[PDB]
């Protein structure tokens, strides 16, 4: 018999709110906002030894392309959560945030 | 002497700056690739479990419309 | 071993080959992200779709048992 | 009220190995090797209008990046997808070792370059 469900960063329960579950239990998953899913399941079962197995099923969205005139470094990548550095009128920095359903960049491109 | 000694130290340190910037971004290259075909190969993964499930669909259908069509058939033979 | 006058003047030159090719790496790059964004928006619709036909199929199966 | 044959397609091919079809009529395909496929519609269907309706189901599959070729270059002359050619080149100084071209061609049920990285010497 299985314990409380891990806490996954990418995904929360589609159908339960968060106790013991039985085994062969199969939750199903919902990918967090700024997720999109990169398995044909999204599940969590209780296997006969009373673990939880799953995969990775979501993986970050990616923000769009962002030129500055007279002036952006990508220190990272365009993933969910990263941040570019921007010449000096605007913001210096912007990041991948959840925008209405999907991702966006927090600020938009500075004047140089 | 000491002049030359002083510009060769600073172009140096010039192309080893360069050299970082071109591996980064030669690393940025190869994950930016990489992210694609992993999408790419699980698309066409993701097809195939789509059109299993669009043989199920059919199937479905096409049973639960012989059902009715024998019900009816039956019914009517009873009215006679 | 070189020269100090030979050594800079090749760094000199490795540094415009190295100006130009990071100006290549980063039209490079950003037509690969350009991508990236059309394939994960192709994943996107393909979820629209799928999920379209995962509900038909629940109803139609629960319609048989 | 009745269709001709169907086109014939150059990035898919029919799973069907008639001469008039009725409205309605629907032929599935496949894509050819060195596609992919971008829609969940891969079908020609009749039209009332005696023609065929279909979408571009398919586009090319992508060749992964070559790599970097020490002392040398890379020329990317169109992208990088099915059917495409790179050229290759050394620095000064430098003689190619094996081919100066590579093609993305299929590879084994995907896609690949048919000629690997030369070697720039000196
Ligand atoms: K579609």
């Amino acid at each position: 018999n299985c314990g409380p469900p891990p806490t996954l960063s990418f995904a929360a329960p589609m159908d339960i709110t968060l106790t013991r579950f039985k085994t062969g239990t199969t939750l199903k998953y919902t990918c967090l906002p700024g997720y999109v899913r990169s398995h044909s399941t999204q599940t969590l079962t209780c296997n006969s030894d009373g673990e939880w197995v799953y995969n990775t099923f979501c993986i970050y969205k990616r923000c769009r392309h962002p030129e500055l005139r007279n002036g952006v470094e990508i220190k990272t990548d365009l993933s969910f959560g990263s941040q570019i550095e921007f010449c000096l009128i605007g913001s210096t920095t912007s990041r991948c945030e959840v925008q209405d359903r999907g991702v966006g960049w927090s600020h938009p491109l500075p004047q140089c | 002497e000491v002049t030359n000694e002083l510009a060769a130290s600073v172009w140096k340190k010039k192309v080893e700056e360069a050299k970082e910037k071109a591996s980064k971004l030669e690393k940025q290259l190869e994950e930016a690739q990489k992210d694609y075909s992993e999408i790419e190969g699980k698309l066409e993964q993701f097809w195939h479990d789509y059109d299993k499930l669009e043989k199920e669909n059919k199937e479905y259908a096409s049973q639960l419309g012989k059902n009715q069509e024998e019900r009816e058939k039956l019914e009517l033979e009873y009215l006679r």
